[PDB]
């Protein structure tokens, strides 16, 4: 009754790893002297990779080792760790104390000047704009630009000097750049001034994207420049062809599915194997952010449809539609933020319509919204509690196979309905 | 069959400067402004803390030894394999001592208060700090600690059955380990030995006499009567010795009253107004995890060990290569 | 079948050698499974 195993013993040099086979139905401690021998004051034992030793008297049987794991040679856990003991109770708070990380040292003073200072960049932007929308003069458009102009040139100062600073400073960037083109020509917060702005982060962005030397700070870069791209096309055909009474979301709502559906290809468009590591979650990362400019597009529009009262019963299943699409098109996806992302596109758009209602004076479809959100969050209790409705593998087959004829049965099914909306063949 | 084995030098174990540190005197309370007094318990007290931190340095030290010469029930299965398996010789400050548990050890250091305690009036916040010092800190904590067995002479243990065994299967392992066995030899008599009880204690080469046969194994002392083992040791009667029985009834004490062999036997019942416990001739009994030393309850061991059977003999088995 | 002592995790002992010349020391663990019909996995 011998089972082949593989030991790992990593004590003195790197490691040791070798396998073997052995014989069962025996208590540890008689075949522990062998083992000591081929791969080689304290006593060891066995244990598999993450978890806890191994008791020296059951047996490679009670103890559940299947033919083929691989066991370290950890040791026997421990003893008492000896409680130190102090009478005079001045000393018991100096020493007692220590083991914080508690010195002020001239690291706890880096990270407070920087956080200081994004703090100043953003309500200064915030403050010539409120000095800009709700009056009107434009010295904040000098401001504006002046700090706009002014971090854009230090994050390009502490490329090589931070590594972790920099690309803080680059994200930060973007809300007042955003604010600068946003003012040129005015309006009543204007037409084609969302064509300049789109192009502003989408060029911001794209600069430093490739400005980045590692990891850490990717993810968000790569999201809000496709978000930038996005929409910049849909309002600028807005911007002269069409009037589109409503349609700026028909477009939006198709191009979010859209980019949502064809994700992986897309992660792939950006594209010695050392240096497979640190090609590995960058190119994760790019999927995680792809993802969040699908909803936030998905949302994009469909925060518009349904938005303003006398909308369509075929606006309503326009919206409802897409949000079961996507949150039935996660079980494809496989890390954990990847998932959460789509997996809370109608969590995100029905605080939207609350909002909306309460912005809009409704005081009707507001409470409905908030019932609209319990009804989501109830569903994820009770996929909590017990692993079942969460795990798939308590399932039937074609139960798996008719939710698959159930997802792409209604994600791509609304573009006929699409035609309804705008009427495109009422024409 | 037994491989041989080698007399070599004994890993110097960590030293144990065993001073008499000596503590000064506080003030006396001359009855002078408020601020002058305050600027003198400062000054004691940050006296008795530079020193209350350098007389728990001396405990482990002593923690550090004592530990390091009779470690767990469980190290010992790698001592005998091993260059420092019969490491100990008939000098050491640490020589035929047995770890029966682990408690409150003394502290050797003397913590002297070289003073002259005359007409008492002492300053009270820098007086009563100083004997929270001596009390508290004159006691190392849990240590391991034990029977020093080369002038005990009697034993007797009383307790139920798959515990007043285990703690001579606990102890008599380490007493052997420490010793190259052309130094000690042990002697039992059980009529419940070969059911997993002292059966293990076979294998060893310090289960051996000079020179018999008994067909297997070289002395093969393990048996059912006393009488039994008791004469294959008539020539035996300077190396030292542990008789030892497991029948709670049937006459201890019946060969001695010597100069090595101290006795053993396991009894059901305990005296009543036993004549005043001597330094020898000690009554333990063992309760749930203690080992109570009979005195009037003196428990002597705030936390036993027990060595089982399965861990047991795979101590001999080793031990039968060398 | 073919069953033969063996030292545990270890290929079995060859069949025509005595233990003494493979070094059986006095208190080994030795297994009766089965005779490799092939390699001796080093």
């Amino acid at each position: 009754p011998i089972v082949r195993v593989a030991v790992l013993a990593a004590g003195d040099d790197g490691g040791r790893l070798t396998e073997m086979a052995l014989p069962s139905e025996l208590p540890l401690r008689e075949i522990l002297p062998a083992v000591q021998r081929i791969v080689q004051p304290v006593r060891l034992s066995l244990a598999p990779i993450g978890g806890a030793p191994f008791s020296l008297d059951a047996t490679l049987d009670t103890v559940g080792v299947v033919d083929g794991d691989l066991l370290a040679l950890q040791a026997v856990p421990s003893g008492p760790p000896a409680p130190r003991i102090v009478e005079d109770i001045a000393d018991a708070a100096v020493i007692f104390s220590e083991a914080r990380r508690r010195q002020w040292g001239p690291t706890h003073i880096a990270r407070g000047a920087a956080l200081a200072l994004i703090g100043l960049i953003l309500v200064g932007t915030g403050l010539s704009v409120a000095h800009r929308v709700i009056t009107g003069d434009l010295l904040g458009q000098f401001i504006v630009s002046g700090i706009a102009l002014a971090t854009v040139i230090a994050a390009l100062a502490v490329r090589n000097r931070s590594a972790v600073l920099a690309t803080s400073l680059a994200v930060t960037a973007l809300v007042p750049v955003a604010a600068a083109f946003a003012l040129g020509v005015p309006g009543d917060f204007g037409a084609p001034n969302v064509l300049l702005a789109a192009a502003g982060v989408a060029a911001w962005s794209l600069i430093s994207m490739a400005g980045s030397p590692d990891d850490r700070g990717i993810a968000v870069f790569t999201a809000t420049a496709v978000t930038g791209v996005g929409v910049l096309l849909v309002a600028g055909a807005a911007s002269l062809w069409v009037i589109s009474s409503d349609v700026i979301g028909c477009a939006l709502v198709l191009l979010g599915l859209i980019v949502t559906v064809q994700a992986a290809q897309l992660s792939a468009m950006w594209a010695v194997l050392a240096d497979l590591p640190r090609r590995v979650r960058v190119s994760q990362a790019h999927q995680t952010g792809v993802i969040a400019a699908g909803v936030l597009l998905g949302v994009a529009g469909s925060v518009a449809l349904v938005s303003s009262a006398n909308a369509s019963p075929w606006a309503w299943y326009i919206v409802v539609a897409a949000a079961a699409g996507a949150a039935l098109r996660a079980r494809v996806w496989d890390s954990a933020a990847c998932k959460a992302w789509l997996l809370g596109h109608s969590y995100l758009l029905a605080v939207a319509l609350l909002v909306a209602f309460v912005i809009g004076d409704r005081y009707q479809a507001a409470l409905w919204a908030l019932a609209a959100l319990a009804v989501l969050v109830l569903v994820w209790i009770v996929a909590a509690l017990n692993p079942k409705i969460a795990s798939p593998d308590t399932y039937s087959l074609p139960m798996r196979r008719m939710v698959g004829f159930l997802a792409t049965g209604l994600d791509a099914s609304l573009i006929p309905v699409m035609a309804l909306l705008v009427g495109l063949f009422s024409l | 069959s037994r491989l041989i084995f080698e007399h070599q030098r004994r890993l110097t174990p960590p030293t144990t400067r065993k001073g008499t540190i000596t503590i000064e005197p506080p003030p006396q309370l001359p009855r002078m402004r408020t601020e002058e007094v305050d600027a003198e318990r400062a000054d004691y007290l940050r006296y008795l803390s530079v020193v209350r931190d350098n007389v728990r340095a001396h405990a482990a030290e002593q923690r550090a030894a004592l530990e390091w010469s009779h470690p767990e029930p469980e190290v010992l299965a790698t001592i005998p394999g091993t260059r420092r398996q019969w490491e100990r010789d008939p000098r050491d400050r640490d020589f035929l001592v047995l770890r029966a548990g682990r408690h409150d050890v003394p502290l050797d250091a003397a913590l002297k208060v070289k003073d002259t305690a005359d007409e008492i009036d002492l300053e009270p916040v820098a007086h009563s700090a100083l004997r929270g010092l001596l009390d508290v800190q004159r006691t190392v904590r849990d240590a391991p600690t034990g029977l020093d067995v080369a002038k005990l002479a009697r034993i007797t243990v009383i307790g139920e059955a798959d515990e007043a065994r285990a703690a001579i299967r606990a102890w008599i392992a380490q007493a052997v380990t420490w010793h190259d066995p052309t130094m000690l030899g042990v002697a039992l008599a059980a009529p419940d030995l070969e059911s997993g009880d002292w059966s293990w204690l076979k294998w060893l080469p310090h289960v051996d006499v000079p020179n018999e046969a008994d067909g297997v194994g070289p002395a093969r002392y393990l048996t059912t009567s006393t009488a039994e083992l008791r004469e294959r040791l008539a020539p035996a009667l300077l190396k030292h010795l542990l008789v030892v029985l497991d029948d709670p009834d049937a006459d201890p004490d019946d060969i001695a009253r010597l100069t090595g062999v101290t006795v053993i036997h396991r009894t059901t019942e305990l005296p009543n107004r036993e004549q005043y416990p001597d330094p020898e001739r000690p009554i333990l009994r063992v309760a749930d995890g203690r080992i109570e030393r009979w005195q009037v309850w003196q428990p002597c061991v705030d936390v036993a060990d027990a060595m089982s059977a399965a861990e047991a003999a795979h101590i001999a088995r080793r031990l039968s290569r060398w």
